[PDB]
């Protein structure tokens, strides 16, 4: 629900890293359940225990990514104490890929995931700073 | 493309079935005819947007 | 230098039900 | 099935859509789609194949469930406002479902999976008609309910239709499935701008229909299907392959060509709304859409796949049963670019 | 939708009597002649597709095409100018309708205003 | 007999006409812009 | 589509394709058949059979009209060039067209018409060539896929007479026959022909001929016209080395085909051959 | 895939005939080709075009700038002040916060 | 073939001309009236 | 030619294109407002007319 | 001007209606004539940019380029018209249409004026050159090459497109003159930075940048020479023209964003030139030389000092002519022996002299020695660069080292030395060959006499 992202949105700044990290963990878990849902839907696992194995995989992975992203971001905020510039998320962004790199046990995918996930996060922060509309209202 | 040919030709072939009031057989009242009537009389040149 | 126009082994790759 | 009946079916399809474009009352719209369906299935069943049958099974099954959800959401709208006129809907839980039902009717992703399959199951005549005429009515109602659309929900399917309309297009050989992913991709561009400004939608619609008329008339003219089957045509009647190249590029929207006119008005409109990021992603992916038009161009005109010998006798025999409407459908779908401003005729 | 649903006016008529007053496009408006060549080339492809000895053959039908598209192109141009003239009219009427929201801002000159200078280095 | 030789040089007439038509169009598009001829600077009274 | 004005013909008849199976006896079969039927006799419809109907009505060079040449089959069968097959399939396409040339006429004038050998009979030559090994097996697989894809839609067959001649006796007439290539032809091949021919062809087809809707006929009538359609699947891309041609030779040969007086343009328009210019006005 | 043998070679025009000036196979046309190509490639554009551009009127307004510059040098020198203003605009003509 | 269709379609084409110049011609006059 | 023609032409050009510019911006203002309010003639959406409503006594005294 | 542009369209009917064996003469002669007509445009003005219709104008920056672009068509014809012969008449007649249609798009896209018109033509150029690379290139790789040539343009161009639309909404008109006057600074933030890259990346793709140039060699390896001459001599240069155009906006932000691209360029020049020092085959060697020179243009644009734009213009044109010259001059060998690989040519000088002379002149101006417009074009931008940073010279100098070496190298390896023995194929130089390259090199040398008409607007 939007109320959940709204929950994560009230960081504030980066204070209480745990409070934030729990929320990011929540979002990562949500997306993990969705991806698991379509995956099961479109790739009939055969033998249902394997299916819950699959969903356990994705759910735990995405939840992990969200957790580590959130807490590295807030910690960087509470350490560099810059704390508002976009790069402050980027480390976590770069960190996130490595998490993804760990479960996949591959340097390659982890390496790429570092860079792109990093840039995406950086753009997100930059967007919060700039009020980018992504889905702008018809206005015109 | 809401062509409104039925209006330009005046056929009205569809329009009658619309709305709670709008002449019904044996003039049977709608259960909520009044609030509806007022509310539609409120609605004309205001058109859609300011109307809400 | 007689141009180059595609060979059989070339064309076969499209010949599958799905590239 | 003798022409006298076939024509009555196809005319009652035309009627079954015209009815949607006329009536203001909702019930007549749901009747419009409903009559449209019954008259759409049999025409897919001409010639009749063991394959075609399950094609029609797919199409019917999805259209039926779509029409069902639609009628349900109408009834819920009535429950919470007691109206039948189109206008604004008055209950978001209903409105999202009317959006879903229409989302199936256009074949937008992730509801899209039926369209590439169904196209495979029928001849290019019934195919073309399915990819053009069937795209009118649901859009014909979306233009009428643009006023209250929940833009988030619309842009998400509008984008995802473009990504899926891309990635699923790089993969296939036989052309009909590719035409399916082309259309499934353009619908993303139509339904994208719809919340913001319907006139751009209708413009893009006209270009799309003209385009796919160009292609399907050409595929008919050469009776090509699988890509390789298309490859031979360069030697027999070189012109038409030498023209598929161009119409393909107009699908691709290389800017002198007409097919660029849609995108380049769309980018305008959305940009007035700010929303600057979305068109950038969209326009970038449209490239990915272009690429398989290009590869398909490589199989055909630009390069000569080896001919089969048996072709030679066929050289003596001119094609027949000329399709009158074709040349104009090429030309309008290409050269018309310095006639954008005329779009305002659509007000 | 704008323009559509505007008060007054009637649906399917292609072109209001409220137009007419606008000057007609002149006979050799370049856009229009471009409709000409558009029809021309279509008429030519009509030959080339059906083999034919291109150009010289069927000069008849070719003339039919060019007359066709120039003809429709004419009225389409009339509706074009009508529509744009229309939005210009509605716009100005609306700017008189709400003078407050379209302020007549005072125009300070360059001498009057400061602006930061950025040296090129 | 020679008329066919004229057919050989039929095409050559085409482009210079394009240049003529070009100077013509220059003069017309230039004609449309005669908004001033009363500039703040370069305008002596006509004779 | 004009059928709506008349709801198709109610007339019916039959075309007759005698199935004489020999060398010199093949000719003998044709002579008996020509006298036998009022409808014009099949002339064999070989390499230039298409050329006969093309417009000039006249045979071209072998190089492009067929690029097979039967004499170059008999003189060197099992040529490394797959001519041993290239002829087979090419003839099949021509004979298919034969059907179309005449069966349409059956649906038109309603008169009977006499074919010479017809498509069902083309099963057997390949049936033996595969046995003598003149053609490789994939050539065959191509031949029966194209067979299944094309023949199946042609529905009615027959109204036609099977025949027989002794292999040795045909060998005797073959000796009498003037052409050198015919004389060279091997016996064991021909015996394998007659054996499989009698074993299967009549064995299946007679069951259908023994039985010898209007709307379907009209649909079939549409198929008879616009012959490329009947040819539409004969140029299926399967890319066997003997049939297939590289782009250079094809681009060149077709570049040569246009060189002919009657082929640049559709027949009614062509200026090279004295078609009226008045239409070009 | 049966195919035509191969391109015999690039073919020398010279193989056909000494003197050909490159260009077309037809001996007749070639002479005309080099002639037209030279007469215009050199004798009209590289000369008349070059002389043309060489004598283009000074719309650079350079000489004008020199002459007029002299015209200011005179007054600046005779009046004696100050040649170069430090200010490209009058100070009193502009307001400042 | 001198034929009928040729003069048929040609005649229709000339008709679309003369009709067009017609309606244009009057349209200009109506312009002059409504305006100047 | 003398610069004069160039100069007058440049003048007229800058005038015209400037006018279009300002008109486009003004148009965007007019549009944002007109959609924001609906007060303007050309964004208002269709809405139901009175003409359908009847005005007759109806069985039950009230409505 | 609208006068030069019509006949350029008019050759097409002339081409199609030309007698089947005479077409080359038609297209050649009239293309030359229209070149001379193009030349009258050059006059410009010393103050105001020249103007025409509402929809065109002719800045001094465009005029020499326009003259060049008109000038190249005959050249490509002279190169092509023996490369192809066995092709069918309709196909050939179809072929020159690609070329002329192309230059038509150029004459339109140089005079601009609206930057959206300028864009749509800027990207419209992409089609004919694609068709030419793909249908008439030799060997297989060309197919793949087509794609690299294509998406790298579009992936660059598309964001630029959206950006353009944006501005005409945030300000009034998109037109160039007023935007030159109404220009107002954009500054830092983050939205404005993405505006910056959006309005630069396409132009910096079309003239290759060192991190992105990969398509360019692989285009030149493939394209038939008529495609090569344009793809090298012009399109790069037009990307530069546009980037010089849009810099009317931006500022002061350019001061802050130039650095990364100045690093990719200042390093990429020495780098690509270094790769240039060890190619297997000539046709690529030339291409990398081309990138190695374009890096100079792109820093010359980004330091934005007026000297740097002067040098920008000069170097753009000079490199145009010299690069096209090297390409035709290489194709000649490739036709005489089909080697492509440089090693097989060997002692080509021994067997024929005058081509060695053209090798000499061409390479000689490639290295750029005085007073070639190439050189003088280059020295300015070194001057302004040096003003921008005193260190920068140490980089520029290395360039001027390696561009010597490989240039002379291509000379001494494919010429001086022993003839290969068995290669009997060579056949003593056609008139059109000499005619062609004399046509490249003479204008290039006359042009030095009168730089003042080539330096461009900031003269
Ligand atoms: C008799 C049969 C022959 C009739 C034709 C005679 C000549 C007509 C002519 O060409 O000039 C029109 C001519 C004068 O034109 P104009 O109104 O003064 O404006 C011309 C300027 O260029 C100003 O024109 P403009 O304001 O309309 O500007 C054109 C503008 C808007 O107009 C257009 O869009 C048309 C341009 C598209 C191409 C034109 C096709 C070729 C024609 O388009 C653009 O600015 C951008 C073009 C879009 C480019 C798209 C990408 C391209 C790559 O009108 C006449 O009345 C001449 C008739 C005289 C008697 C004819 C009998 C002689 C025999
Ligand atoms: C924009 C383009 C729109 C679509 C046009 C595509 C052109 C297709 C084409 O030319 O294929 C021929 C050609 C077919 O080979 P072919 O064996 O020589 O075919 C015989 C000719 O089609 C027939 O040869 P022909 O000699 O019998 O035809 C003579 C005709 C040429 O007729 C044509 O072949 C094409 C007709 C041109 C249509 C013009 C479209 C609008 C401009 O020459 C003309 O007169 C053209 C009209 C110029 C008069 C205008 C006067 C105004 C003043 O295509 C190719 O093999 C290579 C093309 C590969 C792909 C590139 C396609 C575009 C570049
Ligand atoms: C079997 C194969 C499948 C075939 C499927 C294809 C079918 C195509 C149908 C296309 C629909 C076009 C509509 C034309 C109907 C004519 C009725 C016309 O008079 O309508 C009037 C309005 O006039 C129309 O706008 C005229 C449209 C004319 C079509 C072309 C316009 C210009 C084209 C722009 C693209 C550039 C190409 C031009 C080159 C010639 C009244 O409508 P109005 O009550 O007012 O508003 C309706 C609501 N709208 C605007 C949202 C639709
Ligand atoms: C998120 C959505 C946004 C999309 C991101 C960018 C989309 C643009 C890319 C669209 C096409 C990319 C690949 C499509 C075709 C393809 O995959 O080709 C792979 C194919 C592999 O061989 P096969 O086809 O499998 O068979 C071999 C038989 N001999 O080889 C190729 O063709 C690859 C080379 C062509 C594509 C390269 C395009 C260049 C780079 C693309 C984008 C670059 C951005 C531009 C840089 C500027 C930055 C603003
Ligand atoms: C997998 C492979 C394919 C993936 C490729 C990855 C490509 C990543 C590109 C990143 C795209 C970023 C999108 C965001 C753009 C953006 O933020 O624009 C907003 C901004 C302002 O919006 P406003 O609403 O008006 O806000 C201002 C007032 N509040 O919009 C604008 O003004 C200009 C719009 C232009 C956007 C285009 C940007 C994309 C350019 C690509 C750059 C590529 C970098 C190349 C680096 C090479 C250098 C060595």
């Amino acid at each position: 629900a939007k109320t959940l992202l709204h929950k994560y949105s009230d960081i504030p700044e980066g204070t209480e890293c745990h409070r934030k990290a729990y929320a990011s963990t929540s979002i990562g878990g949500a997306t993990g359940l969705i991806v698991s849902a379509y995956s099961i839907a479109l790739k009939p696992p055969a033998s249902f225990l394997e299916g819950v194995a699959r969903t356990g995989r994705y759910t735990f992975t995405s939840a992990a990514i969200g957790a580590i992203f959130g807490l590295t971001s807030c910690i960087s905020a509470q350490v560099r104490e810059k704390p508002d510039d976009p790069l402050n998320y980027f480390i976590g962004g770069c960190a996130g890929g490595l998490t993804l790199g760990a479960r996949t046990r591959s340097y390659g995918i982890g390496a790429a995931a570092c860079a792109y996930m990093g840039l995406t996060a950086a753009l997100v922060k930059m967007g919060q700073l700039e009020g980018w509309q992504v889905f702008a209202e018809p206005k015109v | 493309p809401f062509f409104d040919v039925q209006k330009r030709l005046g056929l009205d072939l569809d329009r009658w079935m619309t709305i709670q009031s709008a002449e019904q057989p044996h003039k049977i009242p709608g259960r909520c005819h009044a609030f509806e009537k007022e509310w539609i009389e409120c609605a004309h040149g205001i058109g859609g947007i300011r109307a809400e | 230098a007689r141009q180059w126009q595609p060979d059989v082994e070339w064309a076969e790759q499209f010949g599958g039900a799905v590239m | 099935m003798n022409p006298i009946i076939y024509t009555t079916l196809i005319m009652t399809v035309m009627s079954g859509t015209m009815l949607v474009m006329i009536s203001s009352h909702w019930l007549l719209i749901w009747i419009g789609f409903e009559m449209n369906l019954l008259a759409m299935i049999p025409v897919l069943m001409k010639n009749f194949n063991p394959r075609a049958t399950e094609a029609a099974t797919k199409y019917f099954l999805t259209q039926a469930t779509a029409s069902m959800m639609l009628m349900m959401a109408i009834i819920i709208n009535l429950l919470y406002s007691g109206q039948w006129t189109i206008t604004k809907m008055f209950n978001p839980v209903a409105m999202t479902m009317m959006t879903m039902a229409l989302a199936m009717k256009l074949g937008l992703s992730p509801f899209h999976f039926w369209v590439p399959e169904v196209t495979q199951g029928i001849s290019l005549q019934a195919g073309l008609l399915l990819l053009t005429w069937q795209k009118l009515a649901p859009l014909s109602v979306l233009c009428q309910i643009s006023q209250s659309i929940n833009p988030n929900l619309m842009l998400t399917m509008a984008m995802l239709s473009i990504l899926i309309g891309g990635w699923g297009g790089l993969n296939q050989t036989q052309l009909r499935k590719i035409m399916a992913y082309s259309s499934i991709a353009h619908m993303g561009w139509m339904t994208a701008v719809l919340p913001y400004n319907t006139t751009m939608t209708i413009l893009n619609l006209l270009i799309y229909i003209t385009m796919t008329l160009a292609m399907f008339m050409l595929l008919i003219h050469s009776s090509a299907t699988t890509t390789l089957s298309l490859s031979h045509t360069w030697n027999k009647m070189p012109v038409i392959t030498s023209l598929m190249m161009v119409t393909l590029l107009s699908m691709g929207g290389l800017p002198p060509l007409s097919g660029f006119m849609p995108k380049w008005m769309i980018i305008q409109e959305m940009t007035k709304n700010e929303s600057i990021i979305m068109p950038t992603l969209m326009a970038m992916t449209a490239l990915l859409n272009l690429y398989f038009y290009m590869r398909l161009a490589y199989s055909s005109s630009l390069t000569m796949f080896p001919s089969t010998n048996n072709m030679k006798m066929k050289w003596q025999f001119e094609h027949t049963k000329q399709m009158k409407l074709l040349p104009t459908m090429i030309v309008l779908s290409t050269l018309v670019l310095p006639m954008t401003p005329a779009l305002s005729s659509l007000n | 939708t704008m323009m559509s649903g505007r008060p007054g006016r009637v649906p399917l008529q292609f072109l209001p009597n409220e137009a007419r007053s606008l000057p007609p496009p002149k006979l050799t408006d370049p856009r229009l002649v471009y409709m000409g060549f558009l029809g021309y080339c279509s008429g030519l492809i009509d030959n080339a597709i059906r083999r034919r000895p291109v150009v010289s053959a069927g000069l008849h039908r070719q003339l039919l095409y060019v007359t066709s598209f120039v003809f429709f192109g004419y009225y389409l141009l009339k509706r074009q100018d009508y529509m744009y003239a229309l939005r210009d009219h509605d716009m100005f009427a609306y700017v008189k309708s709400h003078p407050e929201d379209f302020p007549e801002k005072d125009k300070k000159t360059y001498g009057e205003i400061l602006e930061e200078f950025h040296p090129v280095r | 007999n020679v008329l066919q030789i004229v057919r050989d040089h039929w095409v050559h007439i085409l482009v210079p006409v394009g240049f003529v038509f070009g100077c013509y169009l220059d003069r017309r598009s230039d004609e449309k812009l005669t908004a001033f001829r009363n500039k703040s600077l370069l305008f002596k009274r006509e004779l | 589509l004009g059928e709506r004005t008349t709801r198709k013909l109610t007339e019916t008849s039959k075309v007759i394709t005698v199935d004489g199976n020999i060398c010199s006896g093949k000719g003998r079969l044709a002579r008996e058949i020509a006298e036998k039927l009022g409808l014009r006799h099949f002339p064999e419809a070989g390499i230039h059979y298409a050329d006969s109907t093309t417009g000039d009505g006249k045979p071209l060079d072998v190089q492009l009209s067929g690029n097979c040449s039967l004499e170059k089959f008999y003189d060197d069968p099992k040529s490394n060039d797959g001519n041993s097959y290239r002829l087979q399939s090419w003839l099949y396409a021509s004979r298919l067209l034969q059907y179309a040339d005449a069966l349409e006429h059956l649906l038109s004038t309603g008169q009977g018409v006499v074919l010479e050998r017809s498509i069902y009979s083309d099963f057997v030559f390949l049936e033996a060539m595969y046995r003598q090994g003149f053609i490789r097996k994939q050539c065959v697989e191509h031949y029966n896929e194209v067979k299944k894809v094309t023949a199946c839609e042609y529905l009615p067959p027959h109204v036609v007479v099977y025949v027989d001649v002794p292999v040795p006796e045909i060998q005797s007439r073959i000796q009498k026959k003037g052409n050198p290539h015919e004389m060279k032809i091997t016996a064991a091949y021909l015996q394998d022909i007659e054996n499989a021919y009698k074993k299967t062809f009549l064995p299946e087809m007679s069951e259908k001929c023994e039985v010898l809707d209007d709307r379907t006929f009209h649909r079939l009538r549409m198929l008879v016209q616009n012959k490329l359609e009947v040819l539409n699947y004969t140029t299926i891309p399967v890319y066997l080395p003997e049939i297939t041609i590289g782009a250079h030779q094809s681009d060149r040969v077709f570049q040569k085909f246009t060189e002919l007086p009657g082929r640049k343009y559709s027949p009614g328009y062509n200026e090279d051959v004295g078609d009226k210019w008045i239409w070009l006005k | 895939r049966l195919q035509e043998d191969p391109d015999p070679e690039d073919e020398n025009l010279y193989e056909k005939n000494p003197d050909s000036h490159g260009y077309d196979k037809d001996p007749i046309v070639d002479l005309w080709n080099m002639r037209v190509v030279f007469f215009f490639g050199f004798s009209i554009v590289l000369v008349l075009g070059s002389t043309f551009v060489a004598y283009l009127p000074d719309y650079r307004m350079q000489e004008w700038a020199r002459r007029e510059a002299e015209r200011l040098v005179k007054y600046r020198e005779a009046n004696g002040l100050p040649l170069m203003e430090s200010n490209c605009f009058d100070p009193n003509k502009i307001q400042l916060p | 073939p001198d034929w009928l269709k040729v003069g048929l379609t040609l005649g229709t084409s000339v008709f679309l001309w003369i009709y067009l110049i017609k309606q244009h011609k009057e349209d200009v006059l109506e312009y002059k009236r409504r305006n100047g | 030619d003398g610069p004069e023609k160039n100069y007058e032409k440049t003048m007229a050009i800058l005038q015209i294109e400037a006018e279009k510019a300002e008109l486009r911006l003004k148009e965007l203002e007019v549009r944002r407002l007109m959609r924001a309010r609906g007060d303007g003639p050309w964004y208002q959406y269709p809405t139901i007319d009175k003409a359908l409503i009847d005005h007759s006594p109806k069985t039950t005294p009230d409505n | 001007m609208l006068k030069i542009i019509i006949p350029t369209t008019m050759l097409l009917p002339m081409t199609w209606m030309s007698k089947h064996n005479m077409i080359w003469i038609n297209a050649t002669v009239h293309s030359l004539l229209i070149s001379l007509i193009s030349l009258s445009l050059l006059n410009q003005l010393g103050e105001n940019s020249l103007n025409f219709s509402l929809t065109f104008f002719s800045d001094s920056l465009s005029a020499p380029l326009l003259v060049l672009t008109t000038w190249l068509l005959p050249l490509m014809l002279m190169a092509s018209q023996s490369h192809l012969s066995k092709e069918t008449t309709t196909r050939k007649k179809l072929y020159i249409t690609m070329l002329i249609l192309l230059q038509l798009f150029l004459i339109m896209t140089f005079t601009a004026t609206e930057l959206i018109l300028f864009y749509i033509l800027f990207e419209a150029t992409l089609v004919p050159t694609l068709i030419i690379i793909t249908r008439w290139g030799n060997q297989t790789e060309r197919l793949n090459a087509g794609l690299y040539f294509l998406f790298y343009t579009l992936a660059g161009s598309l964001p630029l497109l959206v950006a353009l639309v944006y501005i005409q909404n945030t300000t009034g008109s998109l037109n160039f003159l007023i935007i030159h006057y109404w220009s107002h600074p954009l500054s830092n933030s983050w939205s404005n930075i993405f505006m910056w890259l959006a309005c630069i990346m396409a132009f910096m793709v079309k003239m290759p940048l060192y991190g992105l140039h990969l398509w360019l060699p692989k285009a030149h390896v493939e394209a038939p020479i008529a495609g090569s001459m344009v793809l090298a001599a012009v399109l790069l240069k037009l990307g530069g023209y546009g980037m010089m155009r849009i810099t009317t906006i931006l500022n002061p932000l350019t001061n802050y964003m130039a650095y990364p691209f100045l690093m990719l360029s200042m390093w990429g020049m020495i780098m690509t030139s270094s790769i240039c020092l060890r190619q297997t085959d000539l046709k690529s060697l030339i291409a990398y030389s081309s990138v190695s020179h374009m890096a100079l243009v792109i820093v010359a644009i980004m330091i934005q000092t007026p000297w740097s734009f002067m040098g920008a213009t000069a170097l753009m044109i000079a490199h145009g002519l010299t690069s096209s010259m090297l390409f035709c001059l290489a194709n000649t060998n490739y036709e005489r022996v089909h080697s492509r690989t440089m090693i097989l040519a060997r002692g080509l000088q021994t067997l024929l002299p005058l081509m060695a002379t053209w090798w000499l002149m061409a390479s000689l101006t490639n290295l750029a020695l005085p007073p070639s417009i190439n050189l003088i074009g280059e020295l300015f931008i070194i001057t302004a660069s040096f003003s921008w940073s005193n260190i920068t010279i140490i980089l520029m100098g290395m360039n001027m080292m390696i561009t010597a070496l490989y240039s002379l190298y291509m000379l001494i390896t494919t010429q001086r030395g022993k003839y290969t023995h068995h290669i009997n194929n060579i056949k003593a130089s056609f008139t059109r060959e000499n005619a062609l390259m004399a046509l490249h090199i003479l204008p290039l040398l006359l042009l030095t006499l009168n730089p003042k008409m080539i330096l461009g607007p900031l003269y």
